[PDB]
């Protein structure tokens, strides 16, 4: 099981775009520019490997979707360990998908709460996960 | 020949662009259902630098109304004269940017500037040879000052060798129409020192004192303010719309009025304003034109020129009148108000005199002022912002939606930089 | 196109919404039945539009004990609500916030949040909730932090306007009050977007003095705030001069992430036969609206500095006599801003003036004005609150029922601690500093 | 044109058959004595007209007591029948397997064999064969049984299908229940294209909650059952944009040779009171239809996976407004489909709105929903089911009754590990495998 | 002269093709009973095409409607516009395919193409010079797809030197309108590339998105889908029906656009498409009609152009024209847009021009692009057959009359071998 959080208004917490990209490439070692490009959901599958061992075939996602129907289906395997995980929260994975500012920030900011809660200090390397 | 596009922005954007296409839809004697009604061919002979040519002779204007909260859009299209634009052109979202710069810019500007993109890029390729652009917007908003400062960010990447217009309603210093008012004044005038060409920058109390006083009004509206501006700009256009004795361009009015690269905010005003009962009582003629013109009380944003120097200064004439006349009185302004003109640019007048006067007129004028008492409204906005940034209000609101202190901190120091030049210009000999 | 839905707990809830909606219904052209004979759409942003003409409020009453419910339910507008949107329980919460929360109140909560659910996915363009809710009551307390605590889980980031009732200093009915109020006020000071506040004593104040009625029930106080609702809202609902939205309040009226209390207040509230006597100038009902006897919390601003203020004018509104006003009100003596606060007016202008209730006390005007102020002087109040809760908590007083009903004094004492912060910080902000 | 007929066995077939007969008329606009007075044969399919006006069903009543089948002589729908297809015997199979497929049942299958030939013989299109019978009965479980074995031999290849009475978890009539359901499940599992599965004790819940009735009778439920039948041919009698036939669900529906167990839904199930509030548009009865509290068998499909799914819309639908909903339900996430499922879903859409029966519940509606999904959730349903009857298979309880009516004690453990392997298989196949 | 037979399988054949004898006789000016009421007389100057005469001047379409299941026929023999085909062409048979192949390929459509074949045999021998055949079907029905493609395989037998088109229309990625959708298509690709010299693959997704932002419609029945294709499917005819400047028939777009014998999948296309209210915005003229071709958002298949590059492509204008403004934008997209355009074949745009514009429109054109994107439409769809064929879903149905496993190995290889060859000739150079 997991901690859940919940994300309305706090202050000194909101991290720029510039940051938030930052972190997310630090971690993953990708190469991202924008934080529109986080749709695919291939980076937020890697973090659920990360806060928990197992508990996702990395095998299943793939990295590679550059059409809308892809999409859909790396969600439906992003968090799916979420109903396994106990986490609750429910995304607009209809909307997400669109790859706008909307809400990809906003699931973001979400999920940088949630990372930093269940975060132990684990570190593995992603080369070899994702090959 | 030389086409224009205009875009609206924000609810003023919206009002004030409805109020202007009324006035040009009059001077080019344009029927609301969107067909030609006039009798002389004049009016016929240059039309598609605004308008655009339909089927069964129909004409839409070539404007982009666009603004996030949709019920500007609903009230422009269900009022009188929304039947002549094109729906397409009718780009709205679902919730306004409630005042916020950040949302303005980085949460609906996406999509709605890829919509209004579409929209400007096929407009402009539909058109034969581009002139330039034209936006109006406020500068206290959140979505005018936000998405109009990410269109003209667009527009000059896409269209680097171009021009543009922007119409500007600066905050008053009196009254305060938002609380937060110097943040989004502040990120939108760094914006456009950044990337634009030229700026008339408009204020309402201004305004108010003009139709109080000289025009001698009760109650002044919204409606006589738009009317105002509207006049103006339209007397703007009038010379490359219509011919004239000696024309002038909107590239020769750059030219003559911009200096240096970052001297483009200029201060409007309009010529002759008389009330409707003492309008019978004066002599129509360039001396009283021209005093009118060149004294403080007429003029249209809330800086005193006797605190100033005047840069520069274009005067754009209409009706029918005599160049002597308008070049001996020109000679004895510059000769007899010497003080508050710049020693070092000599010959600091431009004149162009067209040949239509406006409608129930006849003749007029506008003068436009590039002078130095803008950096007194510079270093008010600039103060406001100081205090407000170094108590550390209202500023969550930005920095939850993308933003953080070093785009505010960069955005003083432009601002203090560019009135500190502004200052040692006016300063210099 | 813009839907915002309203959520009422507890019998005050009911009772103001019963009165909001009748109001709402009057003011569109809604029969009570639900058909009909700047208008047109209007009613699209609050009553949905079935297959027939029949119109159904986007409305939630949510209670414990059913007796009030019966009563809407046996009463004239039966036809107008959604049988399954009224949701009622078995038994009270009995002034208990315990049992509001813990025990009772867990076992309703899923379906009305599936009744929720249900109605924010009818719609397209959802924009936010309104809350009706009191302090002192135990259900109202109870099930509204219950209600923003999963309605921030499932909703992120959507405007969350509550409608309060603050007990009065002296005005009151029950004897857990310092505790309800301080555990609804700890528990929902990080779920709300903004929390306009309300007061009994005020009112009474203001119906005796002003509006000249010596029998002054419950329905002149819900008219009111009903009136006060309407005004807030008709921005929304109307075309104007100059629009406003509940994002334009939340932006404009809270500064600081706890600084989230503004006072409101209503102008020109005359009877019939002062009406005839009066011109009703702009100039003279905002001095009206920023009088200090006219103001709806127990409070006189001239203990505190305003930090923000927004007036929404309705009617036949000149904006050239609107800023002559405001100018005239700032250069006044009695108003002191704070320092940081160069700019603290934010003016909206709406052509729908407002309307009267038949029967009702007030009488028809064609300006109004409501003016929302988030200022200092509510630090007062919070201070007394703490106070009574402290002097009532020293000697562990009804502890006994609020610990047997699922509850430990560390919450208790969390709930304090946050309190002294909230005043703390509520002080040093209001308060000058050098540099 | 194409035809097809149903058969009617136990006291549960007849009741329910008693009630969709009178649907059928109803449809059709036939008259109870046979005789008549979107819109435009479409009665060919069911029903045989004679030389006269007269058309009587193509339907075989067969029960072993009389009790139940005398109704029917002598109710309203007497004089539309066939005299000679209400074929009746002397004394039921008293809740014994052994009873209605050994003894007693043997003495009528020759007579009911002839009937169904006679009616074979006289149509040209015949596409398969609708079975009414209950789980838990002696003359319903054991006899419907011994058809099965009879009809695939006659007739190699045709459509079987099959609308059980699954026995309730926590309800029970019987208590023999365990044995029968045990027995009949194994044998006719070769000789069943697809089962319909519907459980008693599901239906009360729903129209206590959704349709708000107090007292359910057994003539209430029966109502809701026919509404599902009638949507499953409705394609046959009527043209629609996108038919179905009863071949469609047969490829659709049954990925395993074993796995062939879809559990029904309908969609709206709505009072009268209710119908004039609420809007019923197709983007919503399809999540009203996919809601774990409206599926008609008493398991939560939360716990498993959705091998395949079908959708049968009839009324005022648009073919685009269906892929929109469709398309979001997979978004949403109650549904979680198998892997090697990529495509889940078959839609069809008629264009006949539902009927409605005089007196009935339901209100008249312009769209609905007849859902068939084929989901692993039943493999609980099994689970529980076999830990019953190996409980009270353990001390041979009841079992004297079964041996000395022609039944060997041996054949009581081939039937039980039977449902071994289908439960067996049925998890394997759902959970995911590597490669 | 060069008559072309018209073959409709499964229920949208018999659907589409209804709707499409609608728009043809418009065009010719037939009255719904079957007899000649029309005005000009080049109508009637090739009518033998399409119709065929018969006694008293009444005029019989040379079509013949079969499909497994009656049910459709009666939808409309017995409706509206019924009663001008021929009873002899109603085929149909008793219980339908059940969406599955081997019941619509070897079971119970092998019952039924030996009795249309001696419909189509007995309509070649009455033609006077035979041009080709025309099929429209699905590739994810039974019917449709199942026996539609047995009779490609006996009617290319039989005329070898013939050239059909199928106007198939190819299953969509977000939703499935059947469960077993991949095994059906995979199956009858296999068995296309074979045996015909084009195909038109056609959407239902895109012809949602096309009817809700460009037509701008709430609730699209599947009346105005067809109504949509319809209007495709009669513009590539039109060039050998009407004459024109630059004519072209179904030989010559053939010989364009099939540089290799195992690449003839096209998008269709089709402009102007506006909706009712905002028709008179807009000039009619071929410079805004050649812009809405090219724009991802016009395409008839869900394929975005973007990823892939124009192999060939052929316009077909209609109405009356200049054929200078027709040139002079094919080269000006070509040199615009030369990034989307193979390099080893130039000048890769071919155009006719016919002069007889459409019901109610001064001008239009249509679209047929051989391009590379669709690669990405086979690549979707063997990997979903991949994925249930490798568990055995659903396959022991399709074993069960007649077929095996060895039968699908090869429609998957198969169908994995041409998407290779259709990369092979993006990257080189
Ligand atoms: N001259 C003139 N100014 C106007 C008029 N109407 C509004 N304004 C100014 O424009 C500003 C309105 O802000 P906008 O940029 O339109 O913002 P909005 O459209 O309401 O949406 P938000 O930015 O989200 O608040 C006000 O501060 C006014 O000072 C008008 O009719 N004439
Ligand atoms: N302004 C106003 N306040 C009301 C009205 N009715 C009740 N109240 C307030 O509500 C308080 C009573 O607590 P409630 O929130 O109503 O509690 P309840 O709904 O009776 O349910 P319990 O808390 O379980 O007893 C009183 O102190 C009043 O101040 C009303 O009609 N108008
Ligand atoms: N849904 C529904 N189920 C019924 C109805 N009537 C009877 N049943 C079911 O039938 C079961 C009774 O056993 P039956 O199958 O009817 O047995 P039978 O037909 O009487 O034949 P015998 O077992 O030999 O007596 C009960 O458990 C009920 O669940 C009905 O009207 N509706
Ligand atoms: N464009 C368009 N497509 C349609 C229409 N009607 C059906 N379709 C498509 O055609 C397919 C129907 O399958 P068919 O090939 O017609 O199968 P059938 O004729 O019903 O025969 P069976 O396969 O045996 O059921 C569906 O998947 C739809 O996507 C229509 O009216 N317009
Ligand atoms: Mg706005
Ligand atoms: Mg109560
Ligand atoms: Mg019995
Ligand atoms: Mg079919």
């Amino acid at each position: 099981m997991a901690v859940n959080v919940y994300s309305t208004s706090v202050t000194s917490e909101n991290l720029s775009r510039h940051d938030m990209l930052a972190w997310v490439n630090d971690s993953l070692h990708l190469n991202y520019t924008k934080i529109e490009q986080l749709c695919s959901g291939a980076a937020y599958c890697q973090f659920m490997d990360m806060l928990f061992p197992g508990c996702v075939h990395l095998r299943k996602v793939k990295f590679q979707a550059k059409l809308e129907h892809e999409y859909i289906h790396n969600f439906k395997v992003l968090q799916a360990a979420f109903k396994k995980m106990g986490v609750d929260k429910i995304i607009p994975v209809e909307k997400l998908v669109k790859g706008k500012f909307q809400d990809n920030f906003e699931f973001i900011q979400w999920f940088k709460k949630f990372f930093d809660a269940n975060y132990d200090g684990k570190d593995y390397n992603p080369l070899l996960a994702r090959q | 020949m030389r086409e224009i596009v205009h875009i609206q922005a924000g609810q003023c954007g919206n009002q004030i662009g409805a109020k202007f296409w009324e006035v040009i839809s009059d001077e080019h004697g344009i029927d609301p259902s969107g067909n030609y009604v006039g009798d002389s061919d004049l009016q016929l002979e240059r039309i598609s630098v605004y308008y655009n040519e339909a089927s069964s002779h129909k004409y839409v204007p070539r404007a982009i109304l666009v603004d996030l909260e949709p019920g500007t859009m609903d009230s422009v299209r269900s009022g009188a004269f929304g039947h002549l634009f094109r729906p397409d052109n009718f780009i709205f979202g679902q919730s306004g940017a409630g005042n916020n710069w950040a949302k303005g810019h980085y949460t609906e500007g996406a999509e709605l500037v890829d919509s209004v993109l579409d929209v400007v890029r096929k407009e402009c390729e539909n058109c034969d040879c581009l002139q330039g652009f034209q936006l109006t917007h406020s500068l206290g908003g959140g979505t005018g000052s936000g998405m109009g400062t990410l269109l003209i960010s667009k527009v000059r990447e896409e269209y680097p060798d171009r021009i543009m217009n922007t119409f500007s309603v600066v905050p008053s210093p009196k009254v305060s129409d938002t609380v937060v008012e110097p943040y989004n004044a502040t990120l939108s005038i760094h914006q456009l020192v950044e990337n634009t060409d030229e700026t008339y920058c408009i204020d309402n109390e201004a305004l108010y004192d003009i139709c109080f006083r000289t025009l001698k009004l009760a109650t002044p509206t919204y409606g006589d303010l738009n009317h105002l501006v509207s006049a103006t700009m339209s007397g703007v256009t009038t010379s490359l719309r219509f011919p004239g004795q000696l024309n002038a361009d909107l590239r020769k009015l750059a030219v003559n009025m911009v200096p240096f690269p970052r001297l483009h905010f200029f201060m409007p005003g309009f010529a002759p304003l008389t009330a409707r009962g003492s309008q019978q009582y004066r002599a129509l003629t360039v001396p009283e034109l021209t005093q009118q013109m060149f004294d403080a009380k007429n003029m249209m944003a809330a800086c005193d020129p006797r605190h100033g120097r005047y840069l520069t200064v274009a005067t754009v004439f209409r009706g029918r009148m005599s160049m002597k006349e308008v070049d001996e009185q020109m000679l004895a302004i510059q000769s007899k108000n010497s003080s508050y003109f710049v020693e070092w640019i000599p010959n600091n007048v431009k004149v162009a005199v067209c040949d239509i006067p406006p409608r129930g007129l006849k003749m007029s004028s506008t003068f436009i002022g590039n002078s130095t008492a803008i950096q007194e409204l510079f270093k008010r906005i600039s103060e406001q912002f100081t205090a407000m940034f170094r108590r550390k209000a209202f500023l969550h609101w930005y920095t939850g939606e993308g933003m953080d202190e070093m785009e505010f901190t960069e955005a003083e120091s432009n601002m203090n930089d560019l009135v500190s030049e502004y200052q040692q210009y006016q300063d210099a000999t | 196109m813009r839907e915002c839905i309203s959520i009422h707990v507890g019998q005050a809830g009911v009772q103001i919404g019963n009165a909001c909606w009748e109001l709402y219904c009057l003011e569109h052209g809604i029969q009570p039945d639900g058909q009909m004979p700047h208008h047109h759409d209007s009613f699209n942003t609050f009553f949905s539009e079935t297959g027939a003409g029949k119109h159904v409020p986007r409305a939630v009453f949510v209670d414990l004990e059913p007796t009030v419910i019966d009563e809407v339910r046996t009463g004239t507008y039966r036809q107008l609500f959604h049988p399954e949107q009224l949701i009622t329980g078995k038994e009270d919460a009995a002034n208990n916030y315990a049992r509001g929360h813990y025990t009772i109140g867990k076992e309703i909560i899923d379906l009305v949040l599936d009744r929720i659910r249900k109605l924010a996915d009818q719609c397209t363009g959802l924009q936010g909730f309104l809350v009706f809710h009191s302090f002192g009551g135990g259900t109202g307390s109870g099930f509204t932090s219950l209600l923003m605590e999963r309605l921030s889980v499932d909703y992120g980031k959507k405007s969350k306007l509550e409608f309060s009732i603050y007990p009065a200093p002296q005005v009151s009915t029950a004897v857990v009050e310092p505790y309800n109020s301080i555990l609804t006020t700890h528990t929902t000071l990080e779920h709300s977007d903004c929390a306009f506040m309300v007061d009994n004593e005020a009112i009474y104040d203001i119906c005796r003095r002003n509006l000249d009625i010596e029998r002054p029930t419950y329905t002149n106080l819900n008219r009111l705030i009903s009136q006060i609702v309407s005004s807030i809202t008709a921005s929304l609902r109307f075309d104007g001069a100059l629009n406003v939205d509940l994002t334009n309040f939340q932006t404009n009226l809270v500064p600081y992430p706890r600084i989230h209390f503004p006072l409101a207040t209503y102008a020109p509230v005359i009877s019939a036969e002062k009406a005839y006597h009066e011109q009703l100038s702009v100039a003279e009902i905002t001095n009206a609206c920023f009088e200090p006897a006219n103001q709806m919390v127990k409070c006189d601003p001239r203990h505190g500095k305003y930090m923000a203020c927004c007036l929404l004018y309705r009617g036949d509104v000149v904006p050239k006599d609107v800023n002559a006003a405001i100018a005239t009100i700032k250069t006044k003596r009695s108003i002191q801003f704070v320092d940081w606060c160069p700019t603290g007016f934010k003016v909206g202008i709406n052509y729908q003036p407002p309307t009267v209730v038949p029967g009702g006390d007030l009488a028809k005007v064609q300006r109004a004005v409501c003016m929302l102020s988030n200022t200092t002087a509510i630090a007062e109040a919070w201070a007394r609150l703490d106070h009574k809760f402290d002097l009532m908590y020293a000697k562990r007083a009804f502890v006994h029922w609020y610990v047997g009903e699922g509850m430990e004094e560390g919450e208790f004492s969390e709930a304090r601690e946050d309190m002294a912060a909230l005043e703390k910080d509520y002080e040093e902000v209001g308060v000058d500093s050098v540099e």
